[PDB]
RNA sequence: AUGCGA
């Protein structure tokens, strides 16, 4: 009964719900693998950038709410860069705008990989012929996006099968005993 | 001569003729067209403990499944039988 | 392959009574292509081919006043290697009500068909390759089985490799 | 129930699983002799129709995404993006 | 009794001949291989109420 | 598709005011009357009929036992697979009901 | 526990409101998972 | 309480109307224009017909032809109006939305029309051509559509035979054309309606 | 299925309740009375089990529909059972019930003004008003009848208030409200009240001292003696077997004293229908008769054995036959009976018959309720292990499928299955024929059902089906000049003819391979039909994926027979969408074995 | 016409009847029948229009 | 159910 609402929520076929966001991110493990390869996808810049044209799709979306809320979030951040001094006046970008509308709402912890790759990776931009961390974290956006969960996603049995399945490769009682504890 | 149809009959085209593919699970016409009965049944899985006692056992009192749309047979009193072996 | 069939007549309990089935013909109206499968006693000639749908034995019950055939049923065909006459434990039994038909069913080698060698590297055979498309030997020979070698690094039955070059000293 | 088309807040792109359902459901009706918008330029599989039909949005369909609510919207497929 | 005993191998009497089954003693000879054939009557079973135990040891 | 299209896929026929799929029958026709679904269920005795406190004519239909029968017109067909009519024999004994609704009853 | 199951629910009288992919199975329903998710219409001409 | 029973069987069984005769002079009313709803099935064939589709398809074969829930035979249709499956409009548009099975190409939609249906009651007195003469019946036709009998049990032993010969009234003078009856019954249960009348009413 | 017969009416939920044997009569087609099962030796009994009223049989036609066993959907018969039984089901509950009533009063033990704070509480539940509901316990103010019923007016104006604001909150609706936690807070609320009304040791209402009840287990109640202080005492505030037929009579009249609050206790949603709480429900008062499709003769191979409920059945109608012959000393005893004291061997008849039938009733529903391998009962058809709703419900056998051994192939695509010629020829699609495919498949019928890319069948639009497994070229080639003509009825204007082609180079196919433990195990595969073959031939790269290996491992190859299931197969289950398992995204689908030595040897930098 | 591709699931009417006059009666058969003449039905039509002479005056 | 292929 377990799957993903069209709002993103995950709720059960009852309705019950279950989870704000699939992993708290919305993405999708068969699009996850290099969502973190940054490098990698900029030795094959131009390429992502023909599968992931954004001007065909630029007028279907918006560019800035979430980047403005980035702005802000980027502002109690760098002031709070201890952890039950939570940002309370921030919630994080995926709890204020649908990730796959406004291009920026990212997990903050995808989100910081991203700008601190860009900034140990200033001298790639100082070596590259014509690409810049603006347009390179404008594709790895667009990339996230394009990696999120599809409304109505079975995810709750393909949870199961994937601790399931690789249970059968299988001080304290270790796997099955204590799985099934 | 006797007649057809103590059973079925192509009531489409006039033909009274009928065919069995026991492959298909259809009794079919024989000159003609179409399914005589999609439904098929008595031809069990890889499950029969054999709790049954059935009780019952065919005795031809209760008829038969006709599975033979062939026929000619004739009017019966009841069990030849005793007026064969007389 | 051998299959072994029993064609059994006891119809009626009771121990007996009525017994009317006799293999045989009554009412000419069979078709006389049955002829082409069942000798004219109702059993079929020993030898014969059959196929699905032909007749393994033919009779008469006087109750329905026709004569009926029981049908071989199977995918494939087989050929009838002997046919019994099963008149023992009788006490009368003149009407021959038991015939037991054994049928020979022929197995190539097939693909799909499991082969081992005595190792316990038990594989199905996938193609038979022309043997124009074997690999030959500088001896003039192109083998009778290809076995791919990754098998072995799993298996470790090496004790298959030593067989080979046992046998090929052996046959030497 | 029916949430207004300017008030529409679901994602832009259509999911795999709108894009099987559609291309399913309206090579079924081609192949039930719906007037076909485009050439068939040959084909005969009623699917490969469906799929030119949906590269030139000539499909007539709309998407009804349910809420768990019960809301929903109304999505041609001329707009939910294809791909 | 005995042919049938023998035929389904169902051993029933009213001391259970002090063993834990009634059931599997009796098997076909299944001459479908000389090696099935010689190694039936080399085979020894443990019986089927071990089979029932969920441990190995 | 595979589970119900390629196994017992049945249109069979429901109640509409009763809410049942297994006292549904085909109601018996004459030489000028078809035959007719009707309801055992939402139907009347014809010696009833409120005869003492009481016709339209053509909703009594009659059954395999010439019975009379006034109402039982208001069933109708839906997919379902057939085993769903195998529960209603052993719930249905167990004295238990399927009310399988349908559209406007 | 099937019928412990069955009895608490009739006791209960309750009604299924057929939600569960198991249960939409039972009653040979478009299961309500992936592709089932949502309906299709049509936009036809009115003349 | 035992009135629930009672109130479903006048409340289920109630009845509409009973149609007068015309300035008491004409025929009854009987003929009724009635706006219905059906569900009706749309094949993808009439995608691009969908009014027409919904006519070739279930509004063509009723005409002509009773209704057993409009209690008669449907006279004619009026004003068809498919329900849009999705709110907002200005009560129209240059395309609709439909519902489609979520198993198969063909189409459920919701429709409005009015309908044209003769809906006879039992005591009506109408008049007729004499359609037939036999010793048991004479055979009418109302409008020349609906056939109409009166069989000589409910005609008045009054009536005079003249010898199928010719029946005489009971005035004294043969029936001739049209002949007044009251609806005793109308048989609409096979392949074509008839009405029941009767002379002795 | 056809897509040619759409339906309109499909279910929407499922409502479960009781029968009513009121209900039963007004639908039953017959009530069966005969133990008998054939007549004449050999022919269905008249009012027997195996009445044709039931259904049809053996040529003859439905005695309720006139039917053939091809057509009679079949009718389902009832028994008018002597004496009202217990329900098994149930019986727990009529247990539970009929130890928290007084029996002096025929009230229930808690104090009323208690017990409709119980109904409070339950009503505000169907309406899953939590946060009120535990509010209620806070209204609070020798005890006056009118300060109690004050109770009962501030608690009812309680409900009044949480229900009308919850329906004009939306927060509600007339249908009721219902979530997980509602019905956890319900079945948490009625087991605490189960433990209220078992825990008043004497009465409240009446105060007296009702007798302990103990039971057999499953066919007797018996009514414990009570102590002289407490029956002196009840008189001052003025075991033994007793049948189910008091119990009727109790239950009845506590279920219907009580009822007002037992609306809200026996549903856990608002109670619409207004339908009266009975006390028969938890009793049998009749017995149905279920169709005889579902009753038929268990034949194997010829012998046919008697079906195991129409033996228990049967055991019904025999021991009812009895009761109807204690009945025969009731209208034969008649004569006041005054001393004629033996009858002590019929009042044997009566307590033995009767807790033997209500025994034989129990063992048709529950064998394990009965008194060596005693025939399973409709409990263990439907459970014993996984049950019917496991083994023919949530798996079923289907149709176009097929399983074989499969072979590698590294030269067919891997994206494709190699299909045997033995089933191309046997795998159809049933294929609306059209404008565009007119020549393929009027080819298709050409070559008929024995060969390559034709088609074995034709299905008209008038319903009918043409096979064409034993038609001659001839008359296969009449059709195939004839598979275009136009309508015929109104009836079937809108439909074309169809033909079921041969499975070809175009179909995709969903492979499935035992132990499915993931998703990715079963995919879909273009077709591709391979000549010469007799296995279904597979590609190395999808091994991984299946866990399969040409040892001998078998898999299942399913056709799907709906273009729906022919998008979904090639555009969500395909095989290249099932490149990375959802598990860890780790690529599950490469080159294996031999191909990655021939990598590692072409690919050195020695290879020229 | 047995089956949903040809017969409504569904019929209820919304109100009670109008009663048609003659003058109706006969502008609505005269505006149906000639947009129909514009296929078994249109025999029925045919009596349809033996219907408009009927409700015209003449035979 | 017992034996067994996978
Ligand atoms: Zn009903
Ligand atoms: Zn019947
Ligand atoms: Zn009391």
């Amino acid at each position: 009964g377990v799957h993903v609402s069209y709002d993103n929520s995950i709720r059960d076929a009852d309705g019950t719900l279950v989870q704000f966001m699939y992993g708290g991110d919305a993405i999708d493990i068969t699009k996850e693998s290099h969502m973190t390869q940054f490098e990698f996808c900029l030795d094959n810049y131009y390429a992502l950038l023909k599968k992931y044209n954004p001007s065909a799709l630029i007028e279907h979306l918006d560019v800035e709410s979430a980047l403005k809320y980035s702005k802000k979030t980027l502002k109690y951040r760098k002031k709070h860069s201890p952890h039950y001094k939570q940002s309370v006046k921030y919630d994080p970008v995926l709890a204020k705008y649908n990730p796959a509308k406004y291009l920026g709402s990212v997990s903050e912890n995808f989100q910081d990989k991203l700008e601190s790759f860009l900034d140990k990776n200033s001298k790639l931009f100082k070596s590259s012929d014509g690409v810049n961390e603006k347009k390179f974290r404008a594709l790895m956006q667009l990339k996230y996006m394009r990696s999120l969960i599809n409304p109505g996603e079975a995810v709750g049995i393909i949870a199961s099968q994937s601790v399931g399945e690789p249970s059968t490769q299988m001080n304290v009682t270790l796997g099955i005993p204590r799985l099934r504890e | 001569m006797s007649t057809f149809i103590r059973g079925p009959i192509c009531g489409t085209d006039n033909c009274p003729s009928r065919l069995w593919r026991i492959i298909d699970g259809r009794r079919t016409c024989q000159y003609g067209h179409v399914m005589e009965g999609d439904v098929e049944f008595n031809d069990d899985e890889d499950d029969l403990n054999g709790l049954g006692a059935g009780v019952i056992t065919r005795r031809l009192n209760l008829t038969t499944n006709a599975t033979g749309s062939f026929q000619s047979s004739q009017l019966t009193n009841s069990q030849l039988l005793q007026q064969q072996q007389r | 392959m051998y299959k072994t069939e029993k064609v059994d007549l006891a119809l009626n309990r009771n121990r007996g009574d009525p017994i009317t089935q006799h293999f045989g013909f009554g009412n000419d109206e069979w078709p006389k292509e049955w002829l082409e499968k069942l000798d004219e006693d109702g059993l079929p000639y020993i030898g014969t081919y059959v196929e699905e749908g032909d007749p393994i034995c033919a009779y008469f019950d006087d109750t329905l006043n026709k004569t009926k055939i029981k049908t071989y049923h199977s995918s494939e065909p087989a050929y009838i290697e002997e046919v019994n006459l099963i008149g023992d434990e009788s006490n009368k039994f003149q009407e021959l009500q038991t015939v037991s038909i054994k049928y020979r069913i022929r197995r190539t080698p097939q693909i799909g068909d499991k082969f081992s060698s005595r190792h316990g590297q038990k594989g199905v055979c996938s193609r038979k390759w022309p043997t124009i498309d074997m690999p030959f030997s500088e001896t003039g020979i192109q083998p009778d089985i290809i076995i791919n070698p990754h098998a072995f690094p799993s298996r470790m039955t090496i004790g298959m490799f030593v067989e080979s070059l046992a046998g090929k000293a052996g046959a030497l | 129930k029916a949430i207004p088309k300017d008030q529409r807040a679901t994602t832009p792109y259509m999911t795999k699983y709108e894009r099987a359902r559609i291309l399913g459901t309206r090579a079924l009706q081609i192949s039930m002799n719906a007037p076909v918008f485009v050439d068939l330029e040959g084909e005969t599989d009623p699917l490969r129709i469906a799929m030119k039909e949906l590269a030139e949005k000539k499909i007539p369909l709309v998407i009804r995404r349910y809420l768990p609510d019960g809301s929903f919207e109304d999505w041609s497929v001329e707009e939910l993006i294809v791909d | 009794k005995m042919q049938y005993f023998l035929s389904t191998g169902n051993l029933v009497s009213q001391s259970g001949l002090d063993l834990q089954q009634v059931s599997g003693y009796t098997v076909v000879a299944e001459k479908i291989n000389f090696y099935r054939f010689i190694s039936h009557f080399r085979m020894v079973h443990r019986g089927s109420f071990f089979a029932q135990l969920k441990t190995t040891t | 598709d595979r589970l119900l299209n390629s196994s017992d896929y049945t249109q069979a026929s429901v109640c509409r005011e009763c809410g049942s799929i297994l006292t549904t029958q085909q109601s018996v026709p004459r030489i000028g009357s078809i035959s007719t679904v009707c309801c055992r269920r939402c139907s009347m005795r014809f010696e009833d009929a409120k005869k003492l406190l009481t016709e339209d004519g053509e909703k009594i239909f009659i059954d395999d036992s010439q019975i009379w029968e006034d109402g039982q017109g208001n069933k109708f067909v839906g997919g379902n697979e057939t085993t769903t009519v195998a529960i209603p024999f052993v719930l249905k004994y167990l004295d238990s009901e399927l009310s399988a609704m349908g559209i406007r009853l | 526990t099937t019928c412990q199951f069955l009895t608490k629910a009739v006791l209960d009288n309750e009604r299924e409101q057929l939600d569960s992919p198991s249960a939409r199975i039972v009653v040979g329903k478009l299961n309500n998972v992936g592709t089932g998710s949502f309906d299709v219409l049509a936009k036809v001409p009115n003349a | 309480n035992e009135n629930r029973e009672t109130a479903r069987f006048i409340k289920k069984h109630k009845k509409q109307v009973t149609n007068p005769i015309d300035e008491k002079n004409g025929t009854s009313n009987c003929i009724v224009r009635v706006p219905i709803a059906l569900y009706v099935s749309l094949a993808p064939m009439y995608l691009e017909n969908p009014l027409q589709g919904v006519m070739k398809q279930h509004l063509n074969p009723l005409v002509m032809k009773y209704n057993n829930k409009v209690g008669g035979v449907v006279l004619g249709y009026e004003g068809l109006k498919i329900l849009d499956a999705d709110p907002l409009s200005k009560e129209d548009t240059s395309e609709k939305l439909i519902k489609i099975t979520p198993d198969t190409p063909f189409g459920f939609t919701w429709c409005h029309v009015n309908l044209y249906v003769w809906q006879p009651q039992v005591g009506d007195v109408l008049e007729g051509y004499i359609f037939i003469q036999s010793a048991s019946h004479i055979g009418l036709l109302i409008h020349d559509a609906f056939n109409a009998s009166i069989k000589k049990n409910n005609i008045p032993v009054d009536w005079t035979f003249v010898h199928l010969g010719h029946w005489v009234d009971s005035n004294g003078e043969p029936i001739d054309g049209k002949l007044r009856f009251t609806v005793r019954n109308v048989h609409t249960t096979g392949r074509v309606v008839s009405v029941d009348g009767t002379l002795i009413s | 299925m056809d897509i040619s017969k759409p339906v309109g009416s499909e279910i929407t939920s499922v409502d479960f309740g009781i029968l009513t044997a009121k209900e039963i009569r007004n639908l039953s087609a017959k009530q069966i009375t005969n133990p008998t099962v054939l007549d004449n030796l050999g022919h269905p009994v008249s009012g027997g089990l195996y009445d044709l009223a039931l259904g049809a049989f053996l040529r003859n036609l439905c005695s309720t529909c006139g039917l053939d066993e091809k057509f009679c959907p079949g009718h389902q018969g009832h028994i008018e059972l002597p004496v009202p039984c217990y329900n098994p089901l149930f019986f727990n509950q009529l247990y539970i019930y009929l130890r928290a009533s007084c029996l002096f009063c025929h009230h229930f033990r808690l104090k009323s003004v208690e017990v409709h704070r119980y109904a409070c509480k339950l009503r505000l539940l169907q309406y899953g008003l939590i946060d009120e509901s535990y509010k209620l316990d806070e209204i609070t103010l020798d005890i006056s009848s009118t300060l109690l019923n004050e109770l009962k007016s501030k608690r009812s104006e309680y409900v009044d208030m949480a229900i009308a604001k919850a329906l004009s909150d939306g927060r509600t609706t007339e249908r009721g409200s219902f979530t997980a936690t509602v019905n956890d807070e319900r079945k948490k609320l009625v087991h605490e009240f189960h433990k209220k009304l078992l825990s008043r040791g004497k009465c409240d209402n009446c105060g007296m001292f009702s007798p302990k009840f103990r039971k057999d287990g499953f066919t007797k109640i018996f009514e414990t003696a009570l102590n002289e202080k407490q029956i002196t005492n009840n008189r001052v505030k003025g075991s033994t077997y007793i049948l189910s037929t008091e119990v009727k009579n109790i239950l009845d009249t506590v279920f219907r004293k009580e009822q007002c609050v037992l609306q809200y206790v026996f549903h856990s949603r608002p109670n619409l229908s207004r339908k009266l709480v009975k006390a028969d429900s938890f009793f049998m008062d009749v017995l149905v008769v279920p169709p005889t499709r579902f009753r038929l003769p268990s034949k194997l191979g010829e012998e046919v054995h008697e079906n195991s409920q129409n033996q228990l059945l049967s055991k019904v109608l025999t021991t009812s036959l009895l009761i109807r012959d204690l009945n025969d000393d009731l209208s034969k005893l008649q004569k006041d009976k005054v001393s004629l004291e033996d009858r002590r061997v019929i009042f044997s008849r009566l307590m033995n018959a009767f807790v033997t039938i209500q025994n034989d009733v129990n063992a048709f529903i529950d064998s394990t309720k009965a008194q060596k391998v005693p025939i399973p009962g409709v409990k263990q058809a439907l459970e014993k292990k996984e049950g019917l709703f496991r083994k023919h419900m949530m798996g079923k056998r289907v149709n176009y499928a097929a399983r074989s051994v499969i072979s590698p192939d590294p030269n067919i695509e891997t994206n494709e299955i190699g299909v045997p010629p033995v089933f191309a020829v046997k795998l159809t699609y049933p294929e609306p024929v059209t404008a565009y495919n007119i020549a393929e498949l009027r080819q298709a019928v050409i070559n008929g059902p024995d060969k390559w890319p034709g088609a074995t069948q034709i299905q008209n639009e008038d319903g009918s089906l043409v096979s064409l497994i034993g038609m001659s070229v001839e008359q296969r080639k009449a059709l195939a000049n004839q598979l275009l003509t136009p309508s015929s009825n109104v009836s079937t204007h809108t439909l074309n003819k169809k033909v079921y082609r041969h499975i070809k180079n175009r179909d995709v196919v969903l492979m499935n391979r035992q132990p499915t433990l993931h998703k990715a195990s079963m995919m879909g595969h273009k077709v591709r039909v391979l000549p010469n073959e007799k296995t279904l031939r597979l590609h190395y790269a999808n091994t991984g994926a299946y866990n399969a290996d040409f040892d001998g491992d078998e898999m299942n190859m399913h056709f799907p027979q709906n273009e729906n299931a022919r998008a979904e197969a090639l555009n969500l289950a395909n095989t290249d969408s099932q490149y990375l398992t959802p598990t860890s995204g780790s690529p599950v689908r490469g080159l294996i074995q031999d191909h990655i030595s021939a990598g590692v040897w072409l690919t050195s930098k020695d290879s020229f | 016409t047995a089956t949903t591709l040809n017969t409504p699931v569904v019929i209820h009417a919304t109100q009670l009847p109008q009663h048609v006059s003659t003058d109706e009666v006969l502008q609505f058969l005269e505006s149906f029948i000639d947009e129909k003449e514009n296929t078994n039905l249109s025999s029925s039509i045919s009596q349809l229009k033996r219907i408009q002479r009927d409700f015209k005056g003449l035979p």
